[PDB]
RNA sequence: UUUCAAGUCGAUGGAAGUUUGAGGCAAUAACAGGUCUGUGAUGCCCUUAGACGUUCUGGGCCGCACGCGCGCUACACUGACGGAGCCAGCGAGUAUAAGCCUUGGCCGAGAGGUCUGGGAAAUCUUGUGAAACUCCGUCGUGCUGGGGAUAGAGCAUUGUAAUUGUUGCUCUUCAACGAGGAAUUCCUAGUAAGCGCAAGUCAUCAGCUUGCGUUGAUUACGUCCCUGCCCUUUGUACACACCG
């Protein structure tokens, strides 16, 4: 509740499941530059580790890290919602998972094959890049 | 029963009602003091007609208004308007319409709306555009 | 982050959707199959199923009860492309309309739990130039 | 079964003879002395429906707004309910109808 | 791009504070940012606390507006 | 047989589901106040009905 | 059945735009100027104008007879209603 | 003279009203305060997560209050905003039905509030008796 | 002031002193203006049983290298979120249906589900406790917590039927955009601008219209410089009238 100081205990730079984290970003907004991890998700694995958001990225000890990438990876084990996943009833498994970093953009290309293998429609106008969702386009994206 | 007199102040749709009545100075917004209205910025609004006369005029007289319609700032300026028209009111059924006329003269001199209510109202909205008098932008 | 590793493994994998492989699958009831897709399969199946897609599955267990050296089941053709592919229905090979013509699918099991006319596109796509 | 009180409900496009009846009928409960409550406005509805002019779509864009007022009255009466009836049959419109309910 | 303003408060910059503030005719969120070099989060933590040490005193009091004055 | 797919395809809830009093058309359909009637032929017959233009 | 104050009004106004057009293409030959309504307990007074009143009035009655039965069997009403 | 909850301003009296209904601490709490977002049309979940839940149960104990018979679904419509659509113009979307009927099923436990007859919800016997007297304890300084 | 005329500008009184504010109606003629895709309004031509009638099934009207117009979000700090404060008006609403507005209670993170009750309505939904807005906090000039396209996975609603995602909800991805060239639109007071709400379409879908109210200004109250139109004079070999 007042002005504190630190010295050598500050870390400019984290490194968490592969990806560069600017240490000066407060630690709720910091995770979010890990691909995968949203504002929605990175309030709560905060939270589920007891690390307060008032702390800059940096702040946080080697204990604390440890802690919040072992939540992010089980997040069902810390009573965070199946709703509140990114790949909730996977299709190969049928349980819910939260894809990551690295793993995100493998599952989500193994999801576009697996989209054009079968040549669904949908799967087709992926393929072409256009869009798949019935949007109209005979008068928007134009840009390349 | 008692020496009771029965206003209102009116603005755009916000229509306040003011009961004053005999007695220690009880000036009440919907059952609350007028020290605490919401619109802080605004509050110097309803204290206008206070300061203005003095608050001695209110030693014998208990204010009650119940004000509804309009909107924040539309309540503020009816508010302000039943209070003034009621204290006038109690004057010339009360007491000698000398001190009436008198607090009437202050009352005028400073803002019309404290006893006139404004009458600017909406102008209704006219087909081919989407105000009253703004139009669709034309094109050639 | 600590560390991370991926060695994938398996153990003769047949093919598998949601946790059921293709062995269960096919000779599940598809009362009991539903219940392990989508939102919108799940709706449609407890709307009530009228007489056109039980119609349709009827003649699709006969065309291939028609052939037995396994080979392909004879096409059997329709026009309601808003069937949901069940896996009783795999392997066998349906003529959907898309309005002009019917194309053919052969049902693979990775289709399953999609809309019969999603693999038949209704328009031929544009070629500017 | 005798003296009751009773509700007279007046509906009418127009005023003119919607007041004639509700006077009508107030004239004929004070020679009769019967206590009564009335006539009450209620607030008049106005039912309105705003068309495109053009019975193509060529042209500026201009609308008709029509408009359908409805006047409601409401009196209330204190005497026998064969009283009330007659009365009703001596004040008689075409325009406004009536409905009575105890 | 060019900001880089310090988030984190060391010793230097401590003191440096409780020196330099005290000799400014009005300080506020910005003022702090201007001269100081520091972010406005810490700046907002550092005029709620000189306002509880008696060294700044309270001109006015709004949650989008801190107008503070000198104590001398 | 025939009988059974002869207007067999529902025509409720839909625009095809009512027409106009006057023109038994489906567009442009006015259902305030259940007038179902024609945006055209409301107008040729608004003043039967009761309604007057005064603003 | 039940019908709200706005709708009966409404509908009381939609039945007399569709009786009128009735009779000016059926009576259109005998000059009709108009109708009026006048609703009255147990009965329902139709009044029309027309230059000609032998011609809806004709052979003992037999048209205004065999005209206020078209109606009776359109709108659902009492024979003496 | 007296005190009453329209004597003080609400913003500051609910600030004390969930000071001491937090260290009071009888007032149950369901287990996804900590994971829940207030509204459909809110984008994130309440930034005091240790005090967010006591803070809206002192403001529904106070809406109350001044009221006759509110409902839960008034309660929805009342802290409910305008949504960000994302191109679409905002809209007015109602707050979560949960968290409005947990409070008041949990204040209706605590003791402040109980189900009035013809629907709603009245302040009780000793609702008006315990909020009267965190008013008192506002004003003192 | 004025031909002391019609009037105009200031004050005072007034609720109102711009025709008191706003509309509805609206002349003599005319256009090859638009509609036979509103009509069981129509002349003529075409078709009339392998129909161009009508009906059923499926698709399309959404289709995408591109140009143009009406708009909605935004590019942030006069701000985003997070809590808290908490104010309108115009309106609409059903039955043996083919199902209306729906409070209140109970489930559900939500979307939504369920049980009762009220209302054919100044009675109930409804004070439609709307949003901008205000207070207190977090953020701190960073393509950032601005912006939320695009897309993956999942959950509900409507509907016979949602695939070419109807719509809604949850998590994740988080693009152009850092205030916009030549040009060009609308507007003078409760007006413009924001900001929402209701009614129409409507089983579902409102970034659309028709209205309504909340907050509420800057700047003229002048001119013919541009533009359009009207009048007078003029020329005319035009009068089907310069599309001569
Ligand atoms: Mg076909
Ligand atoms: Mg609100
Ligand atoms: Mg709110
Ligand atoms: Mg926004
Ligand atoms: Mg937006
Ligand atoms: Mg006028
Ligand atoms: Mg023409
Ligand atoms: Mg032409
Ligand atoms: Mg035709
Ligand atoms: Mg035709
Ligand atoms: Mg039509
Ligand atoms: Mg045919
Ligand atoms: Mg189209
Ligand atoms: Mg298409
Ligand atoms: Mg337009
Ligand atoms: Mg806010
Ligand atoms: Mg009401
Ligand atoms: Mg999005
Ligand atoms: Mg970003
Ligand atoms: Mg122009
Ligand atoms: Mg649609
Ligand atoms: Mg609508
Ligand atoms: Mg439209
Ligand atoms: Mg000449
Ligand atoms: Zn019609």
């Amino acid at each position: 509740p007042l002005v504190v100081q630190e010295q050598g205990s500050f870390q400019h730079i984290l490194r968490l499941l592969n990806t560069n984290i600017d240490g000066r970003i407060k630690i709720m907004y910091a995770l979010t530059k890990i691909r995968g991890v949203g504002r929605r998700y990175a309030n709560l694995v905060c939270k589920k580790a007891d690390v307060e958001l008032t702390k800059r990225a940096g702040e946080l000890t080697q204990e604390e890290l440890e802690r919040i990438v072992t939540i992010m990876q089980n997040p069902t084990n810390y009573k965070i919602p199946a709703w509140f996943l990114n790949r909730q009833k996977d299709q190969v498994d049928g349980k819910d998972y939260h894809v990551l970093a690295n793993n995100l953009e493998s599952k989500l290309r193994d999801d576009l094959e697996r989209l054009k293998k079968i040549r669904s429609h949908r799967g087709i106008r992926h393929f072409w890049g256009l869009k798949v969702r019935g949007q109209h386009t005979k008068t928007t994206s134009r840009g390349r | 029963s008692t020496q009771s007199v029965q206003t209102f102040g009116k603005k755009k749709t916000a229509t306040a009602v003011a009961h004053v009545k005999a007695g220690k100075g009880l000036i009440k917004i919907n059952g609350s003091p007028i020290t605490l209205v919401q619109p802080e910025i605004l509050r110097f609004k309803v204290y206008e007609p206070l300061t203005l006369v003095g608050l001695d005029k209110f030693q014998g007289i208990d204010i009650r208004v119940k004000v509804t319609g309009g909107g924040h700032v539309s309540q503020v300026y009816a508010i302000r308007q039943a209070i003034a028209k009621g204290l006038v009111a109690y004057h010339q059924k009360y007491v000698d319409e000398a001190s009436k006329n008198e607090l009437k003269k202050i009352f005028a001199s400073y803002d019309k709306t404290l006893l006139v209510a404004d009458s600017r109202r909406m102008e209704p909205k006219k087909f081919g555009g989407r105000g009253a008098r703004a139009r669709f932008q034309k094109s050639y | 982050m600590v560390d991370a590793t991926a060695p994938k493994k398996r153990t003769f994998k047949q093919f598998s959707f949601k946790g059921v492989d293709l062995k269960d699958l096919v000779e599940m009831p598809t009362e009991e199959f539903t219940k392990l897709c989508g939102a919108r399969v799940r709706r449609r199946f407890s709307r009530g199923l009228d007489s056109k897609p039980m119609g349709l599955i009827k003649k699709l267990r006969a065309a291939r009860a028609a052939t037995e050296p396994n080979e392909r089941p004879a096409v059997v053709k329709t026009h309601l492309r808003n069937m949901i592919v069940v896996p009783e229905m795999i392997g066998s090979v349906v003529g959907v309309y898309n309005g002009k013509v019917f194309n053919t699918v052969e049902i693979k099991p990775e289709m399953v739990g999609h809309y019969l006319g999603e693999f038949s596109i209704t328009y031929t796509p544009v070629r500017h130039g | 079964q005798q003296i009751h009180k009773i509700r007279i409900t007046l509906t009418s496009t127009k005023v003119k003879q919607l007041e004639n009846v509700s006077a009508n009928i107030i004239r004929n409960a004070a020679q009769y002395n019967i206590v009564k409550k009335g006539p009450v406005r209620m607030p008049t509805k106005v039912l309105k429906i705003t068309t495109r002019k053009t019975p193509n779509g060529e042209g500026s864009k201009t609308w008709d707004a029509y408009e359908m007022r409805i006047h409601k009255r409401v009196i209330d009466l204190q005497a026998p309910a064969s009283t009330v009836k007659r009365i009703t049959q001596i004040t008689i419109e075409p325009g406004v109808d009536v409905e009575v309910t105890i | 791009d060019k900001a880089q303003h310090i988030v984190i408060l060391d010793q230097e910059k401590y003191d440096r504070i409780l020196k330099d503030v005290p000799t400014y005719k009005y300080v506020s969120v910005s003022v702090l940012v201007d001269r100081l070099k520091i972010g406005g989060s810490l700046a907002r933590v550092a005029l709620r606390q000189l306002e509880e040490d008696g060294i700044i005193t309270p001109v006015l009091k709004h949650s989008k507006q801190a107008i503070y004055t000198r104590a001398q | 047989a025939h009988e059974n797919v002869w207007f067999s395809h529902p025509r409720n809830f839909g625009k095809g589901s009512r027409q106009c009093r006057h023109c038994s058309s489906h567009s442009g359909l006015i259902r305030k106040y259940g007038l179902d009637l024609c945006r055209q032929c409301f107008r040729e017959k608004a003043a039967d009905i009761g309604f007057n233009k005064y603003r | 059945a039940i019908l709200s104050k706005k709708k009966k009004l409404v509908a009381d106004g939609v039945f007399y735009a569709e009786l009128n057009e009735f009779f000016t293409r059926e009576l259109a030959e005998q000059g009709y100027a108009g109708v009026e309504v006048r609703k009255t307990p147990s009965k329902l007074e139709v009044i029309v104008k027309a230059s000609n009143t032998q011609g809806v009035l004709g052979e003992q009655g037999r048209r205004i007879h065999e005209l206020t039965s078209l109606i009776v069997k359109r709108f659902k009403l009492s024979p003496e209603g | 003279p007296g005190v009453s909850v329209r004597d003080v301003p609400a913003q500051d009296f609910i600030n004390a009203y969930a000071q001491f209904l937090q260290r009071q601490g009888k007032l149950e709490v369901p287990g996804y305060v900590d994971i829940v977002k207030t509204s459909a049309g809110n984008d994130l979940p309440p930034q005091e997560a240790e005090t967010w839940f006591y803070k809206r149960a002192a403001s529904i104990a106070r809406h109350i209050y001044l009221r006759k018979q509110v409902g839960v679904g008034a309660l929805n419509k009342l802290y409910g905003g305008a949504k960000n659509r994302g191109f679409r113009p905002h809209k007015h979307v109602d707050a979560s039905g949960s968290i409005n009927r947990k409070c008041v099923q949990a204040l209706q436990k605590i003791g402040v509030l109980e189900i009035s007859p013809k629907g709603g919800r009245r302040i009780s016997e000793n609702g008006q008796r315990d909020l009267d007297r965190i008013a008192a304890q506002t004003l003192e300084e």
